[PDB]
């Protein structure tokens, strides 16, 4: 029963872990969305 | 005049500081997106052993 909790507990924190990259991989496609925008409208300031 | 030519000074140097630093973070951002995925690569690795330890 150690064992079984334990690799419960293992596989419980593989989950979060794993929720917490996915929410971070959104994070890190927002932050490209955000360097996007910012290049183009830098780019758009910078022609006028 | 003295005015206007201490103002355009300032504002070149300011630009000038904005684009190296826009830079900057955007290689930081690089190095971190590099990190993560070396991270994720390793962690999926240590999933497989999960997944074969499940039989173990």
């Amino acid at each position: 029963k150690d064992l079984n909790e334990l690799q419960a507990l293992i596989e419980a924190h593989f989950e979060n872990r794993k929720k917490e990259e996915e929410e971070l991989v959104s994070l890190k496609d927002r932050i490209e969305r955000r360097r996007a925008e910012r290049a183009e409208q830098q780019r758009i300031r910078n022609e006028r | 005049s003295d005015k206007l030519k201490e103002a355009e000074t300032r504002a070149e140097f300011a630009e000038r500081s904005v684009t190296k630093l826009e830079k900057s973070i955007d290689d930081l951002e690089d190095e971190l997106y590099a990190q993560k995925l070396k991270y994720k690569a390793i962690s999926e690795e240590l999933d497989h052993a999960l997944n074969d330890m499940t039989s173990i």
